[PDB]
RNA sequence: CCCUGAAAAUGGAUGGCGCUCAAGCGUGUUACCUAUACUCUACCGUCAGGGUUGAUAUGAUGCCCUGACGAGUAGGCAGGC
RNA sequence: AAUAUGUAAGAAGUCCUUGUUACUUAAUUGAACGUGGACAUUUGAAUGAAGAGCUUUUAGUGGGCCAUUUUUGGUAAGCAG
RNA sequence: AAUACUGCCAGCUGGGACUGAGGACUGCGACGUAAGUCAAGGAUGCUGGCAUAAUGGUUAUAUGCCGCCCGUCUUGAAACACGGACCAAGGAGUCUAACGUCUAUGCGAGUGUUUGGGUGUAAAACCCAUACGCGUAAUGAAAGUGAACGUAGGUUGGGGCCUCGCAAGAGGUGCACAAUCGACCGAUCCUGAUGUCUUCGGAUGGAUUUGAGUAAGAGCAUAGCUGUUGGGACCCGAAAGAU
RNA sequence: AAUUGUUGAAAGGGAAGGGCAUUUGAUCAGACA
């Protein structure tokens, strides 16, 4: 009986392989983000001396987390939230923007709090605290290989290929994304720096869209 | 029979450990313990004590002499914990210290090999303790907090 | 049997995400970028200052 | 739309595949540069209160 | 036994099983079929329709053994000979001697006519025939007999 | 807290191991819970589940209608397995060969099927010869054929007859059955 | 904003003390306090998904891994005393 | 109008060929049910799915009350609907 | 030029708190030229104190904060609604007849020894002939008639199995079950052959009618929980009536 | 058992009793080895 260092070895080397994947693939990302953040700055930047005005894309991609509480909810609302998989309180999923959904995201705001992710809070969510709905199972990340078993199908055998596909809204984003276990996260680090918090945000409330402030909001339930 | 007995029982085999993965790695101190600077005794025998410090011994203790002549504390061990450092120092570059380890305190009145140590370092400082004035007499008093005195505001 | 957090544990970060040794290797994460010096039309500036 | 979903699939497939005729919700808006020429932006402002009456 | 009832598992909760409203009183319905036409005549049509009033003929005195017939199917029949000498006479299916089953001997009245018998001739002794029962018989070379 | 989707600590609902004692049966059990576990043959865990079921859903599957299923198309050498008991037919005039798996075989049954030249096998014995089931035919007996599914969701105009102990005129054949005592079902 | 308009029966109520560049009113900015809620861990029980008859020791309704959930009258069922 | 509400978003689909009859046409005309044949998951929106379907039998209940919004009688009501 | 503000770093670093589940090895990694090493699938190392009421448990008291009388009926009770001074001991869903669903067991087109006889170590166990009961035929008020056009039909889903293919998949057969179109038997309404004690006979083919039916049987008996009905009917309770 | 006498300890500024927690008093198990 071989297999002692023999089938070890046919493995340790093609785990390697993956690894060199992984290396080569995270590192391509990594040069497609700077540099279509560089052309934005650009875009912008050019414009502005050419007299116009570089509008941006309308964001493609949306993170909720649900602010309100269980009980006294009204039947419709409390429907959407169920869909987005939101059940609970400080929960919460991303959701992709089209029409579709941006009905659903309106029909709920007295109780969500939404907008624009970062990579860097995409990043900080997967990595801490990012799970797996593995026969339910809620599974933890914690290695690549868990996430090949079943992302791998649609390409993505890497956490931050996880990652690549949800901040893009790739092609298979609906999959990668449901493969995701609705977040969870702590009441808010600093506090909530409204006073009452069921108002909207523009109104001085925490619910809604605050957009670009998803962020500080999630980096601090986080 | 009063009682009806198992059906199993537990294995009395008892297992071994995992494997655990926690080396010892070497403590590093705090900057401000440099050999020859004066202790402060927060707790201890010699509470309140100012004294000079010698060496970092390899069970994390401090290696302090008084000088014993000054104020009657002898080379001794002292945690860096209970030890409130000032930023007055001599210069020990001239004080033995290396004849001094863990088993050199091993439990096992007092050996005439001490009294003479005791000696040999003590000497040593109290030369260099009289360089600059005052410090012989600062090292015989002891440390107390006097009213209105506020150690997160102090400066030792 | 306990989940380890990357983010503080320079091992599970190497664990997942190789990349890691490269980008703290190059920096990366404090990049200086091409410094340029585009200046806008007046149009966009007047029309900014105005009222 | 099936007698049309016949058409884009042999139309294509009797090309060399690649189709897509699944609807898709409406997306949201793309990047764009919006002119200044001919199109200088007219500040406005709120107005006070009349009564006209 | 007494220590599965359910009254046991109800001991200590003060309604016993019976609701604190509605109690367990003595005979809100009323008793018995009370109120069939009325304040049960719900459940009386459906569950029981035609439970009401008349139909047809009475008939004093019916000495049931009167109507005393027994029914056995062709389906059957067969089944009146022994295994053993069963076997004996489905093979030889002829006549100069094919088996005389007395099916009122054998207890019916009746003979029917549910389906298939094998080609084999039998003599059948019985007091009344379907038609098709007896329509079966000879197309397998058997005939019936009338007897009583 | 929760806003709960589904009803939470449901039971599964469907029998885990049978519900009668007969250690006989258990064993049976033990046979094909290993067999199912590691076998990856379908045969099995439908088997399985089979021994756990009740008296009323183990309808007996006649004698006759397994000389039927043989009949089927490229059928008549496959081995027929019942889970549960096998009775006799006087109604069939002939009977084939094959082998029969089955938790009992009446006294009549088995006749007729060893008097045709056949084979009669207890469900272990069946394990023996296919352990991947190669080669069965499994008959259900008639679920629905009970007596008492006749009252089941009996109503009006559902002509499903009634619950009832003598029967005759007299016995609920008047009011609300005909046109001409006030109405019909 | 304040005053007048402003009349009821035991003695008494911004909850009390008391407060007047407020400890009052409008509004803004931060920091801070603490639910059986949220996040992480541990343990109990429930439900589910898997693994495991191979002898030669002890439970196969057993053993092992894993995830999620836990308000309750009338009332059902269960497992126990 | 708003809010509310019916249907639809395919394999039980689509296209060609041409079989049955007593209905039906001026008529192998049509209707209805079919045999033979052509095209697979971007097979025809989104989000969810601790699955979906199904049957039998039985408890308690059948005095209700409140809140926002709509709203009837009443001057009103801690009133009544 | 600077700075502020907003953002990012898989840049460094201090103090403080809570936890330490697991128990051979096994995984994914990390550092090394390498040997090895590691913080990488859950705490170890070193040093001291007592070996006892030290720690811990029980209990009385005190102190901070909190805590209305329970039972019932009620939309609502701590209620200015009822019962309850206190203790012990009694104290309330039963048994029976006949049943529904369900389940277990026996046997199965049948099933039920126990009215009875036999017999006995004598109210037990053991045995048994004739009937009977339920089931195996239905449908009509009744007279009466009485279940195969057909591989016991056609269609559409069906587990499972069989055949091809490494596999993905493709055909083949398809029980139970469900949907649907038929056929079979009785009722009812038509139709009225061959004949005829000229009014008996009713073949045959039919109809938006009808049935608790047939279409390769599922039943009988014992038992148990729940449930039904009659009974004093879960327990106590009239005002009355009667002899 | 309710209820009572004695004795012993203890608390008691318009009831008593209870919860979490700890001081103090009394009492106790186990565990070192
Ligand atoms: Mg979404
Ligand atoms: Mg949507
Ligand atoms: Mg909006
Ligand atoms: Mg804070
Ligand atoms: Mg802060
Ligand atoms: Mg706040
Ligand atoms: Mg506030
Ligand atoms: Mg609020
Ligand atoms: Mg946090
Ligand atoms: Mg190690
Ligand atoms: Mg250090
Ligand atoms: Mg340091
Ligand atoms: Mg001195
Ligand atoms: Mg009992
Ligand atoms: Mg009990
Ligand atoms: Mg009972
Ligand atoms: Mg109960
Ligand atoms: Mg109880
Ligand atoms: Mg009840
Ligand atoms: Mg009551
Ligand atoms: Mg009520
Ligand atoms: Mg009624
Ligand atoms: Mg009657
Ligand atoms: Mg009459
Ligand atoms: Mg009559
Ligand atoms: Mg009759
Ligand atoms: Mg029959
Ligand atoms: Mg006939
Ligand atoms: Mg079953
Ligand atoms: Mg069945
Ligand atoms: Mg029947
Ligand atoms: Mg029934
Ligand atoms: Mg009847
Ligand atoms: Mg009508
Ligand atoms: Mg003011
Ligand atoms: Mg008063
Ligand atoms: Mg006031
Ligand atoms: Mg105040
Ligand atoms: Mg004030
Ligand atoms: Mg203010
Ligand atoms: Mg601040
Ligand atoms: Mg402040
Ligand atoms: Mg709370
Ligand atoms: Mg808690
Ligand atoms: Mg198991
Ligand atoms: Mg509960
Ligand atoms: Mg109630
Ligand atoms: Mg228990
Ligand atoms: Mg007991
Ligand atoms: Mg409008
Ligand atoms: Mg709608
Ligand atoms: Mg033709
Ligand atoms: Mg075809
Ligand atoms: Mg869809
Ligand atoms: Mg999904
Ligand atoms: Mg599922
Ligand atoms: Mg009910
Ligand atoms: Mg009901
Ligand atoms: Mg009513
Ligand atoms: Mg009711
Ligand atoms: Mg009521
Ligand atoms: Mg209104
Ligand atoms: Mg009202
Ligand atoms: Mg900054
Ligand atoms: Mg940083
Ligand atoms: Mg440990
Ligand atoms: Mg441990
Ligand atoms: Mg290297
Ligand atoms: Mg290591
Ligand atoms: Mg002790
Ligand atoms: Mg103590
Ligand atoms: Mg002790
Ligand atoms: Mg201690
Ligand atoms: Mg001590
Ligand atoms: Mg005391
Ligand atoms: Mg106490
Ligand atoms: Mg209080
Ligand atoms: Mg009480
Ligand atoms: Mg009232
Ligand atoms: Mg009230
Ligand atoms: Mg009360
Ligand atoms: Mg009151
Ligand atoms: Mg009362
Ligand atoms: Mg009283
Ligand atoms: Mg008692
Ligand atoms: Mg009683
Ligand atoms: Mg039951
Ligand atoms: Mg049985
Ligand atoms: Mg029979
Ligand atoms: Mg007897
Ligand atoms: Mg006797
Ligand atoms: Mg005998
Ligand atoms: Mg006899
Ligand atoms: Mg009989
Ligand atoms: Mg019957
Ligand atoms: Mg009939
Ligand atoms: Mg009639
Ligand atoms: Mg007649
Ligand atoms: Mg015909
Ligand atoms: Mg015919
Ligand atoms: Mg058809
Ligand atoms: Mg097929
Ligand atoms: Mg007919
Ligand atoms: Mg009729
Ligand atoms: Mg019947
Ligand atoms: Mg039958
Ligand atoms: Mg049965
Ligand atoms: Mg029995
Ligand atoms: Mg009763
Ligand atoms: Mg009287
Ligand atoms: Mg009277
Ligand atoms: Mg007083
Ligand atoms: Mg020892």
């Amino acid at each position: 009986a071989e297999q002692v260092a023999a089938e070890r070895a046919a493995r340790k080397a093609a785990n390697k392989e993956k690894r060199a994947i992984i290396l080569e693939r995270n590192a391509a990302y990594q040069k497609e983000y700077e540099t279509a953040e560089r052309n934005i700055i650009q875009a912008k930047r050019d414009a502005k001396a050419a007299g116009s005005y570089y509008v941006e894309a309308q964001h493609k991609l949306v993170f909720v987390v649900r602010i309100k509480g269980i009980n006294k909810i009204p039947p419709k609302p409390r429907k959407v939230l169920q869909l987005l998989r939101l059940t609970r309180i400080n929960s919460g999923t991303f959701v992709k923007v089209t029409k579709a959904t941006l009905e659903l995201l309106k029909l709920i705001e007295p109780y969500v709090a939404y907008g624009y992710p970062s990579y860097s809070t995409i990043r900080q969510l997967v990595y801490k605290r990012g799970f797996g709905k593995i026969n339910k199972q809620r599974v933890p990340l914690s290695d690549n290989a868990i996430i090949e078993a079943n992302l791998g199908k649609y390409g993505i055998l890497s956490i931050d290929d996880l990652i690549h596909e949800i901040i893009t809204v790739g092609p298979h984003f609906k999959q990668a994304n449901n493969f995701l276990w609705p977040f969870k996260l702590s009441n808010p680090s600093g506090g909530w720096g409204v006073p009452r918090k069921f108002k909207h945000f523009i109104q001085g409330g925490s619910f809604g869209n605050r957009e670009e402030f998803i962020n500080k909001l999630v980096k601090s339930m986080n | 029979s009063a009682q009806k007995a198992p059906k199993w029982y537990p294995s009395e085999d008892v297992a071994a450990l995992k494997k655990t993965r926690k080396a010892a790695r070497p403590q590093k101190l705090r900057a401000s313990l440099v050999p020859g600077t004066v202790l402060i005794l927060l707790a201890g025998r010699f509470r309140g004590k100012r004294v000079v410090y010698l060496k970092h011994l390899e069970d994390n203790t401090l290696l302090i002499s008084g000088p014993f002549k000054v104020n009657g504390v002898p080379l001794r061990r002292v945690n860096a914990r209970y030890v409130i450092a000032t930023s007055t120092k001599v210069s020990v570059e001239g004080v033995n210290v290396e004849k001094f380890n863990v088993e050199y305190f091993a439990k096992e009145e007092i050996k005439a090999e001490r009294v003479e140590d005791q000696k040999v370092v003590d000497k040593a400082l109290i030369a260099e303790i009289k360089k600059t004035p005052l410090l012989k007499q600062y090292l015989s008093a002891s440390f107390s907090l006097k009213n209105g005195d506020k150690p997160h505001m102090l400066k030792f | 049997v306990l989940k380890k957090n990357p983010l503080k544990n320079k091992q599970v970060l190497l664990r997942l995400n190789p990349y890691a040794k490269v980008f703290a290797a190059e920096k990366l994460g404090s990049k200086k970028a091409e410094k340029t010096g585009t200046k806008p039309a007046a149009v966009f500036t007047e029309t900014l200052k105005h009222d | 739309r099936v007698k049309a979903n016949a058409a884009k699939r042999a139309e294509a497939k009797a090309q060399g595949v690649a189709v897509q005729l699944k609807r898709q919700p409406a997306q949201p808006r793309e990047s764009r540069i919006v002119s200044t020429e001919g199109n200088v932006p007219q500040t406005l402002a709120p107005v006070p209160y009349e009564t006209f009456i | 036994p007494s220590r599965f009832t359910k009254t046991r598992k109800h001991r200590g909760h003060v309604s016993a099983g019976k609701g604190r409203i509605g109690k367990h009183r003595k005979h809100p319905g009323g008793r018995g079929m009370a109120g069939g036409q009325h304040h049960h005549r719900i459940n009386m049509d459906k569950y029981h329709p035609g439970y009401f009033g008349k139909v047809g003929m009475r008939y004093f005195h019916k000495q049931q053994a009167h109507f005393w017939k027994p029914v056995l199917n062709l389906d059957k029949l067969w089944t009146l000979i022994p295994e053993d000498k069963r076997d004996q006479y489905l093979k030889s299916a002829s006549k100069e001697t094919a088996p005389v089953i007395d099916t009122l001997a054998a207890g019916y009245g009746k003979i029917l006519g549910k389906g298939r018998i094998p080609n084999v001739p039998v003599i059948v002794k019985a007091r009344f025939v379907s038609k098709l029962a007896e329509e079966k018989i000879r197309a397998a070379g058997g005939v019936v007999e009338l007897i009583a | 807290g929760i806003d709960h989707t589904s009803k939470q600590h449901k039971r599964s609902g469907h029998r885990t191991a049978p519900k009668s004692d007969n250690v006989y049966l258990k064993l049976l059990v033990k046979l094909y819970t290993f067999l199912a576990r590691r076998t990856d043959a379908p045969f099995n865990k439908v088997v399985l589940k089979a021994l756990f079921l009740s008296k009323i859903n183990r309808p007996p599957v006649s004698v006759s209608r397994i000389a039927r299923a043989l009949k089927q198309e490229g059928a008549a050498n496959k081995t027929v397995v019942v889970v549960g008991t096998v009775t006799d037919d006087a109604r069939i005039f002939e009977f084939p060969k094959t082998t029969v798996a089955a938790l009992r075989f009446t006294a009549g049954a088995r006749a007729k099927i060893v008097k045709a030249g056949g084979e009669c096998i207890t469900l272990d014995q069946l394990a023996v010869r296919a352990p991947k089931g190669q080669n069965t035919l499994i008959l259900r007996g008639p679920r629905n054929s009970r007596e008492a599914v006749r009252h089941f969701g009996m109503g009006p105009h559902k002509g499903k007859a009634p619950r009832i102990l003598s029967t005759g005129r007299k016995f609920e054949r008047a009011r609300g059955r005909r046109r001409s005592k006030g109405f019909k079902v």
